[PDB]
């Protein structure tokens, strides 16, 4: 994260690492969905162009973590990966279009007050809240800067941007499953995801019931924190339906 | 599941951290 | 850089 501050305790108890077996290190990050499931972005588990195709075995998953590095006993749970499902239709080829991938844990984590789901969003909270000026929250330990790496987890708050100026900030192709924020070159503020804030979760506090909603999932930008430059994430609800479709047939 | 989004050391103490009445303010 | 986990985890 860049141009972000340090979390408080307990601040995002559904943030998730994603964690490479040999050699240790981070991979990712990722959300808690429910006891038994964690969601992320496909780009972390396969990646051909630059020859990432993992498998369960490879990886753990770290929950209720705040240090980035160290082993945080009595307070971050480990879990085995049982099954990756990533989208079918996942476009790594061109845009990484509906990025976005389902990890099922093999044993159910307990929760405590470092380790909580957060909820995903209906069509109705999408509606309210998917709007330009809008403000979404990322969280992850990946880069403090695009060219180092933070002690503990990392938030920024991060305004959603009017879809004609994502467009016109690229040439990728950008698509409905993808929305963009950050600030404008105008606004002063700045801030963005990074390399290692990968599959990491775009949350938003919801006026109406004040629980926490995931609406999108880091997934791409070029470079990090660039002047006229926004990142781009996942529009969780577009993918609801498969989300469940994954849930209802494996779960 | 029917607790999802409700943090245990925010939301279910009544207690706020301290950036999130600036997603607040934006909700215009 | 990272400290090292329980091996438990990695069996
Ligand atoms: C599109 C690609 N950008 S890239 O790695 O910085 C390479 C690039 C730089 C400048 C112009 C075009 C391309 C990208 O973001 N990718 C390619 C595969 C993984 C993903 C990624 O890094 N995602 C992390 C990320 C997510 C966000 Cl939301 C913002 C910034 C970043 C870091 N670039
Ligand atoms: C990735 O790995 C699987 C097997 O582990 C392989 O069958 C597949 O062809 C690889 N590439 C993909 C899915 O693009
Ligand atoms: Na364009
Ligand atoms: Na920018």
């Amino acid at each position: 994260i860049v141009e972000g501050s340090d979390a408080e305790i307990g601040m995002s108890p559904w943030q998730v690492m994603l964690f490479r077996k040999s050699p240790q290190e981070l991979l990712c990050g990722a959300s808690l969905i429910s006891d038994r499931w964690v969601l992320t972005a496909a780009h972390c588990l396969l990646y051909p162009p630059w020859d990432k195709n993992f498998t369960e075995n490879d990886l753990l998953v770290r929950i209720g973590k705040h240090s980035r590095t160290r082993y945080e006993r009595n307070i971050e749970k480990i879990s085995m990966l049982e099954k990756i499902y990533i989208h079918p239709r996942y476009n790594w080829r061109e845009n990484l279009d509906r990025d976005i991938a389902l990890m099922k844990l093999k044993k159910p984590v307990a929760f405590s007050d470092y380790i909580h789901p957060v909820c995903l969003p209906d069509r109705e909270t999408a509606a309210s809240l998917l709007q330009a000026g809008y403000k979404g929250r990322v969280t992850g330990w990946g880069n403090l800067k695009e060219t180092g790496q933070p002690s503990v987890l990392q938030v920024v708050n991060l305004p959603i941007v009017e879809r004609p100026v994502c467009k016109d900030s690229t040439r990728i192709r950008i698509t409905d499953n993808m929305f963009c924020a950050g600030y404008k070159p105008d606004e002063g503020k700045r801030g963005d995801a990074c390399e290692g804030d990968s599959g990491g979760p775009f949350v938003m506090k919801s006026p109406f019931n004040n629980r926490w909603y995931q609406m999108g999932i880091v997934s791409w930008g070029e470079g990090c924190d660039r002047d006229g430059k926004y990142g781009f994430y996942t529009h969780v609800f577009r993918l609801k339906k498969w989300i469940q479709k994954v849930i209802d047939q494996f779960g | 599941e029917a607790d999802c989004g409700l943090r245990p050391l925010f939301e279910k103490k009544s207690l706020e951290d301290k950036t999130e009445r600036e997603l607040l303010e934006s909700y215009i | 850089d990272f400290e090292e986990i329980p091996e438990e985890y990695l069996q």
